[PDB]
């Protein structure tokens, strides 16, 4: 159950030693790596061309966050804070409020995305399916504030990719 | 003789962008010429191809539209130029344009 | 040109992490875990689910179990491909070192497709892991490990019979076994110096 | 691919070709269609000086045949 | 008519070893399976432009000189023995034409040290003037060694002129019977260069690190033209090609090919080995290859005179 | 003006002494020197002697002022007046000869001493097939047998005195 | 006018010139790190875009910072920065040199690397995604595309 | 005289380059570096054997100067002399390389 690496006698018969002699005067072992090199130049690279190609990606992707909406127009969000709670960075903010027709809203939802490490705790703690991790990663911004997410920039992340979220969340509900 | 296919598919990828215009248009723009099958278009005008016989992550690819949103985006190409029902695509989300 | 006393200045990457776990939920400390050791991000949260579930008398499910040690294994093939190629980068020869990276790109998307990250994926957790594997995805895993043995005997050929890395390796770090123990060595240091010792047959887990 | 460094070995190729060239083309062209009289030892000079001498121009490369005599 | 010829020798070498840097980028992106530069323009054409308008617009460093006038002239100097070493290679007539054009190239070659020796100084740091004195002593050595070998390659030759060294190299090539200093003749070609896998000026400090990015772009174009200087030389006194005196254009046509096939050679190897250290290469030279080198002396100075060949001086 | 390029030099010559005659710094001294080198191997090499000149070149310079260098590298830490005061004297003296040499043509110092340039003093002749200093320097191997004798034993015996003298026991 | 064209083609030359060569120096701090040089892999090859591979930090354009600023190091970074000539751009990776992140509460983490360097671009991600921080880098090639150095100089 | 308008022009070419890395960015109104290396107070050490090696290269090169002129030499009338000589020298180099091996000169710089 284990092997001596590195311990391996060397012949002493003259075949091995003048080998050896021809292997140190003539750099055999090394015109085996120019070999290497050569046959590994002639192959394909693997550059694809970014931005008009793009990585493999999987469905379970953790991205930017968005909030999302049912089928009717409502806001899916309840203001339950349970994303808050279980988040483990403290990015997200919320304070809450009963709206005009009584319903238990959010005023105030407020997401650190420099304070975010996006683990993905608040998508699956989120009993209505309110907030998403979304596919979206190109988001880089020129100013910190802009990576300060309020309510309305949420929103709109979730009005701009809802189209594909939630064609990953029907393919992916099934493992949760 | 075994070049003269090499230089056949090469010059099939020269006359397959409709022309050497759209050759040096499409190298000058994209640097990558080789050609493959239309998948689709979106409104805006970034054309999306297909080529199943090249290694996984080069088989799709887009074409960017030369006008999105009023700006003039003939050299300036954005990875973030791409409706959500093609990012889907794209990125390989679902083998389903 | 040559040393008497070397001594190392260490805490430029002080975080306090073991402090801040203090203030925290379980549940919440787990992805501190993949933030200690990034090129073993897989590896740690497994010492600390096993400290968790010790602690709590539960065990794991038999398929949660080889999912560990699936996903652990693979995270060995991560690190020790940032051991050798960076160290054959620190000496000089940088070639092997882009070699090995498309195969580490390979298995960063066996990363991404089961758990949704690439580096922090948060998935093995007390009690089990977070999500079952996508179909289809043991089948991705054998037709990259059947191709990967190449890349072994492809890296080797260029570092163990050059001899040039021989000069380089063959007397510099030398330790006896007794002082090995002394000064709380383990891993490839007693197995190096030949103190035949291992964790996986002594005390195994899951 | 393995065809696309060549044309950077191409370029490589006709900027170490150009100079060469010219100045052969400039040595033909100087010389009156003909080489440049190398001098390593003083007698080939003493020749050299001679023909500059002889060819009533001050320009050796106008050579002055067996017409030249009775 | 002479002024056009020196333009014609000195553009195109600032010209080379600005293809040399794209050339050796993406040699090395090709070599270790990724791409070079291939967006700004046809198979990234348009980089050196790009490089060389970046390096010429940029901020120095402003280090505290102790002599600002030696370094002013540590580039200066550098780039005059880089580019004024061109003149007597025959290809196929050189442009001064030296009947000791091989020793005059020995001797700046040989006194090429002075810039990194004022480098050193210029700097105020004394660890880099211990990596200068370093690099110094290694050049000067390998400098030895070279002076060996060439010795005897002449002596074989029999004249120290260059010209005359095509028709030495007509029936067969020198490499056939000087195949062992051929070998010795390339590791010093891989070696003098301060070039992998002996490359002590990037491991552990450079000989110029306070020097400013315009001087260290001299300093890089002096270097590569130095390589490119002595590949061509290896090119041309180990591997001379056919030159007809009617037909010229051949014979240029053929040593470019081995040029450009030797450097690529240089961009191969640089891409297999791991960097040695400074005590390594010092046992390199000093107990491997000096007593090889003296032995190859003494039998090639021996060999003419017992097999009736000694070569004529003229 | 340029048939009297070697004398031209040669004031040079004198100039690249004055570089270093005053001796501020080691290093300076050497920068002056080299100069001096240089110009002196350019008054060699305009008389016809390319061998003389390149061994100037190749030892005296590149071989020899480079080790020079590196040893004043080991000492004279990084960081005058009767310095410049020298400086200025030896300007004035040489100036003061160079008039002297272009006016009167002739001077007294310790012999007499011509102010014509120099180009009068050269020969006609022919060596034919070979230079005459080349195969000067050829014949040390035929015919000088004692010299080399002696050259070899001394050189070994400074090697003998350089590991000697600095081991220092 | 003629003046207002010239150094507006001289502007646009020289940012090109200055866009298409960006020599980068990485800080190999933290996760980010390995993150960076997964993104120098041959898949996603920087080295194509005219971006070296680790220059040295005394002649880069552009300095990323990947992963933790402590307290211990921010005197180190900003003699870095110091160092490096004009003209100097900063990209932050991860959440670590944005806000801190995962450590904004620690005791000895500075709350974003901007408190010590003036920032550019902010790539958010823990870690970013190696395609975003070439985006995040192309969105950098962008930000110099449309600089007016000589414009602004000849107006003023 | 040619050969000196090339040296004149190389050289005047290489103060162009280096004029224009040092005169033409100072157009540029970027900033003024105040800044306020492992040497902190030590003086440098003086490491014995790179002097001793520089010297040695010194001896080397005198006497390869020396072995310079054999292809000049080789037409010489009388070989014998001169290959009894030529041996006798090399012999020489490497009785001095063998001392300079045996009193322990190639040890911690090999
Ligand atoms: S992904 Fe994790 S760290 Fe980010 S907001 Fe959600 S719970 Fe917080
Ligand atoms: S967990 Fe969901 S429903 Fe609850 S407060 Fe957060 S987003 Fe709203
Ligand atoms: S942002 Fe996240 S991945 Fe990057 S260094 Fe910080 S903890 Fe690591």
């Amino acid at each position: 159950t284990y092997k001596y690496v590195n311990l391996r006698e060397p012949s002493m018969d003259m075949k091995s030693v003048t080998d050896r002699a021809a292997q140190t005067l003539l750099w055999t072992e090394l015109i085996r790596g120019l070999g290497m090199t050569l046959s590994y130049l002639f192959r394909e690279p693997a550059t694809i061309n970014y931005p008009f190609e793009k990585g493999p990606l999987s469905p379970r992707f953790r991205g930017e966050h968005a909030l999302r909406r049912y089928p009717s127009g409502e806001e899916r969000c309840i203001a339950c804070k349970l994303c808050e709670a279980v988040c483990p960075a403290q990015a997200i903010t919320i304070e809450a409020e009963p709206r005009a027709d009584g319903s238990r809203r959010t005023t105030r939802y407020d997401i650190d995305m420099t304070k975010c490490i996006y683990c993905g705790f608040c998508q699956e703690a989120c009993p209505v399916d309110a907030i998403v991790e979304g596919p979206n990663f190109e988001f880089s911004t020129e100013t910190h504030e802009e990576l300060l997410y309020n309510k309305e920039k949420l929103l709109n992340n979730g009005d701009k990719w809802e189209a594909e979220i939630a064609a990953n969340i029907q393919a992916d509900y099934l493992y949760r | 003789m075994e070049l003269l296919q090499v230089l056949k598919r090469g010059l099939q990828q020269v006359s397959g962008h409709g022309g050497l215009r759209g050759y040096l248009r499409v190298l000058f723009r994209a640097n990558d010429v080789r050609v493959g099958t239309l998948v689709g278009e979106d409104k805006y005008g970034n054309k999306y191809y297909e080529d199943n016989k090249q290694f996984f992550g080069r088989h799709r690819w887009v074409i960017y539209t030369t006008e999105m949103n009023g700006k003039n985006t003939f050299w300036d190409v954005d990875g973030s130029m791409v409706p959500p029902e093609w990012h889907r695509w794209l990125h390989c989300m679902t083998d389903d344009p | 040109e040559m040393v008497r006393k070397c001594d190392p200045h260490i805490g430029l990457l002080h975080r306090g992490t073991e402090k801040l776990i203090e203030y925290k939920t379980y549940l919440q400390a787990l992805p501190y875990f993949d933030r200690l050791d990034y090129v073993s991000m897989m590896c740690n949260e497994q010492a600390y689910s096993l400290a968790v579930e010790k602690l709590l008398n539960i065990q794991p499910p038999p398929r949660a179990q080889w999912i560990r040690v699936l996903f652990g294994e693979i995270t060995r093939l991560l690190n020790h491909i940032m051991a050798v190629t960076t160290h054959a980068l620190d000496i000089g020869a940088m070639t092997p070192f882009f070699w090995m990276f498309e195969e580490r790109e390979k298995m960063f998307e066996f990363y991404e497709r089961v758990s949704g990250a690439r580096m922090h994926a948060a998935y093995v957790r007390p009690g089990g892991v977070h999500q079952d594997l996508p179909l289809g995805l043991m089948d991705d895993i054998y037709e990259f490990s059947k191709n990967f043995s190449l890349r072994i005997d492809e890296l080797e050929e260029m570092l163990t019979n050059n001899r040039i890395w021989r000069n380089r390796t063959v007397d510099i770090g030398v330790v006896t076994a007794e002082d090995a123990l002394n000064y709380g060595f383990s891993g490839v240091m007693l197995r190096g110096s030949g103190i035949q010792w291992d964790l996986r047959k002594t005390q195994p887990y899951d | 691919m393995w065809f696309e460094v060549l044309p950077g070995i191409a370029v490589m190729g006709v900027c170490l070709f150009i100079p060469g060239m010219a100045t052969a083309r400039i040595h033909r062209f100087s010389n009156g269609g003909r080489e440049k009289r190398v001098a390593h030892y003083s007698y080939q000079w003493y020749l050299m000086e001679r023909d500059r001498r002889v060819s009533g121009v001050n320009r050796y490369y106008v050579s002055k045949g067996l017409e030249n005599i009775d | 008519m002479f002024m056009i010829n020196v333009l014609t020798l000195i553009i195109p070498i600032l010209l080379a070893v600005a293809f040399l840097t794209l050339v050796e980028r993406k040699v090395l992106g090709y070599m270790q399976f990724r791409k070079g530069p291939n967006v700004v323009g046809p198979y990234g054409l348009l980089q050196p432009i790009a490089d060389a308008i970046k390096l010429f617009i940029k901020e120095p460093l402003r280090p505290a000189t102790s002599s600002i006038s030696m370094f002013i002239l540590a580039p200066i100097l550098a780039l005059t023995l880089a580019l004024t070493m061109w003149i007597p290679l025959p290809m196929p007539y050189p442009l001064i034409n030296m009947n000791l054009g091989v020793l005059f190239m020995l001797a700046m070659s040989s006194l090429a040290v002075y810039s990194i020796l004022w480098s050193g100084w210029a700097s105020n740091s004394k660890y880099a003037l211990i990596g200068a004195l370093r690099a110094v002593a290694q050049t000067i050595s390998y400098e030895v060694t070279l002076a060996i070998i060439l010795l005897s390659v002449l002596l074989m030759n029999g004249s120290f002129t260059l010209s005359t060294l095509i028709i030495t190299q007509e029936q067969v090539w020198l490499i056939f019977p000087a195949w062992p200093l051929a070998m010795m003749w390339f590791i010093s070609t891989l070696a003098e260069t301060n070039r992998a896998p002996f490359d002590l000026t990037e491991g552990e400090s450079g000989f110029n690190v306070e020097y400013a990015a315009g001087p260290f772009a001299l300093f890089f174009m002096a270097e590569y033209a130095n390589i490119i200087m002595m590949n061509i030389f290896t090119t041309t006194l180990f591997l001379g090609a056919f030159h007809n005196p009617y037909m010229p254009e051949l014979y240029t046509i053929n040593f470019t090919i081995k040029s450009l096939l030797l450097s690529i050679t240089f961009l191969w190897i640089r891409a297999s080995y791991p960097r040695f250290r400074y005590d390594q290469l010092m046992h390199l030279l000093w107990k491997n290859f000096l007593p090889l080198t003296l032995a190859l002396c003494m039998w090639h100075v021996s060999l003419p005179i017992l097999l009736s060949s000694i070569p004529p001086q003229t | 003006m340029m048939t009297y390029i070697v004398f031209i030099l040669s004031i040079i010559f004198v100039m690249g002494f004055v570089g270093f005659s005053s001796k501020p710094s080691p290093i300076y001294g050497g920068l002056g020197l080299i100069v001096s080198g240089g110009v002196g191997c350019g008054i060699v090499l305009n008389f016809g002697g390319s061998f003389l000149g390149l061994m100037v070149f190749l030892i005296y310079l590149g071989g020899m002022m480079v080790v020079f260098g590196y040893t004043t590298a080991m000492a004279t830490e990084q960081y005058n007046k009767v310095v410049l005061g020298t400086f200025i004297t030896g300007l004035l003296m040489e100036f003061l000869m160079v008039y002297y040499v272009l006016k009167d043509k002739e001077v007294e110092i310790v012999f007499k001493f011509n102010g014509m340039g120099d180009w009068v003093i050269y020969d006609t002749g022919d060596s034919g097939f070979f230079s005459e200093e080349a195969m000067g320097i050829a014949a040390l191997y035929s015919y000088g047998t004692w010299l080399v004798i002696v050259t070899g034993w001394s050189l070994l015996i400074g090697v003998v005195v350089i590991m000697e003298i600095t081991r220092g026991n | 006018s003629r003046g207002e064209y010239v150094v507006a083609k001289l502007d646009d030359l020289i940012n090109w010139a200055r866009r298409s060569s960006l020599w980068p120096m990485t800080f190999g701090l933290a996760c980010c790190a390995v993150e960076m040089m997964h993104m120098a892999a041959p898949r996603y090859d920087m080295d194509r875009f005219g971006v070296v591979f680790r220059a040295s930090p005394r002649q880069s354009d552009v300095m990323i910072v990947a992963g933790t600023l402590t307290n211990k190091m921010a005197p180190a970074l900003r003699k870095v920065y110091d160092q490096m000539p004009e003209p100097r751009y900063v990209v932050s990776m991860g959440s670590c040199a944005n806000g801190g992140g995962y450590y904004h509460y620690s005791y000895s983490v500075v709350r974003g690397c901007d408190r010590i360097v003036p920032v550019d671009i902010y790539v958010p991600g823990c870690p970013p995604t190696a395609e975003a921080l070439l985006y995040g880098i192309l969105q950098l090639q962008k930000k110099i595309k449309r600089e007016k150095r000589l414009r602004i100089w000849y107006r003023r | 005289m040619n050969l000196m308008i090339t040296l004149l022009t190389n050289f005047t070419l290489a103060t162009l380059l280096v004029t224009i890395a040092f005169w033409l960015p100072q157009l540029n109104v970027y900033s003024e570096k105040t800044s306020p290396d492992p040497m902190g107070s030590a003086r440098l050490p003086f490491s014995m054997k790179f002097f001793l090696v520089a010297i040695t290269f010194l001896l080397f090169d005198l006497e390869i100067a020396l072995l310079l002129p054999l292809p000049w030499a080789s037409q010489t009338t009388n070989l014998n002399t001169m290959l009894t000589m030529a041996l006798l020298l090399i012999f020489l180099l490497a009785v001095s390389l063998a001392y300079e091996w045996t009193q322990k000169g190639l040890e911690w710089t090999e």
